[PDB]
């Protein structure tokens, strides 16, 4: 019936706007680990230390988006 | 040039264009500076105050 | 019926949405990089693998979202 056609469509958007979130978020972090890295490279395992943990930071909500996406999605259906 | 107490050399030795030391740098190759505002005007005054300091030698 | 209507718009948001992000966060990374390549070149190939492991994390959320924009486009409808 008319239920699913928009439930469908409201996780399109819904994954569509975690992936330009997350995409983004994490290119432009990963843009100044780079360019600091390219000044000192001796210090890559510590600044991919930082890296990898701020990483989880910005991936915080866009994963949570897209969890919700797949319930609605599939369990919801 | 003063070499020994009694001893004492003239030299004509050349400072422009900047002559080539073997000290080689390629151990630093684990870095490079951070310039403020940009390096090209700062290799000039480093230039120039070296050129001074020589001649002050 | 309206199934096939509805859910082709919902797999082109989804996946114009993913295009956008990766495409965008891609092109900022590889940025610094290549500048940091013209920096200091004999470190191309370390930067070259700093690269690609950031670029691992940037892709995630688009691609989930690239299948799963093609999963509803072919599998359901």
């Amino acid at each position: 019936n008319l239920n699913m056609d928009l439930l469908y469509m409201a996780a399109a958007v819904m994954m569509g706007l975690a992936a330009i979130g997350a995409a983004i978020g994490i290119g432009i972090l990963g843009g100044k680990f780079l360019e600091g890295a390219a000044r000192q490279p001796d210090l890559i395992p510590l600044l991919r230390t930082q890296f990898f943990i701020v990483m989880g930071l910005v991936d915080a909500i866009p994963m949570i988006a897209v969890g919700l996406g797949l319930y609605v999605m599939f369990a919801v259906a | 040039k003063f070499i020994n107490t009694m001893s004492q050399v003239p030299t004509i030795s050349q400072l422009l264009p900047l002559p080539a030391s073997d000290d080689d740098d390629l151990k630093h190759k684990s870095w490079d500076y951070l310039y403020e505002p940009d390096p090209k005007a700062l290799l000039d005054t480093l230039l120039r105050r070296y050129v001074e300091s020589q001649v002050y030698q």
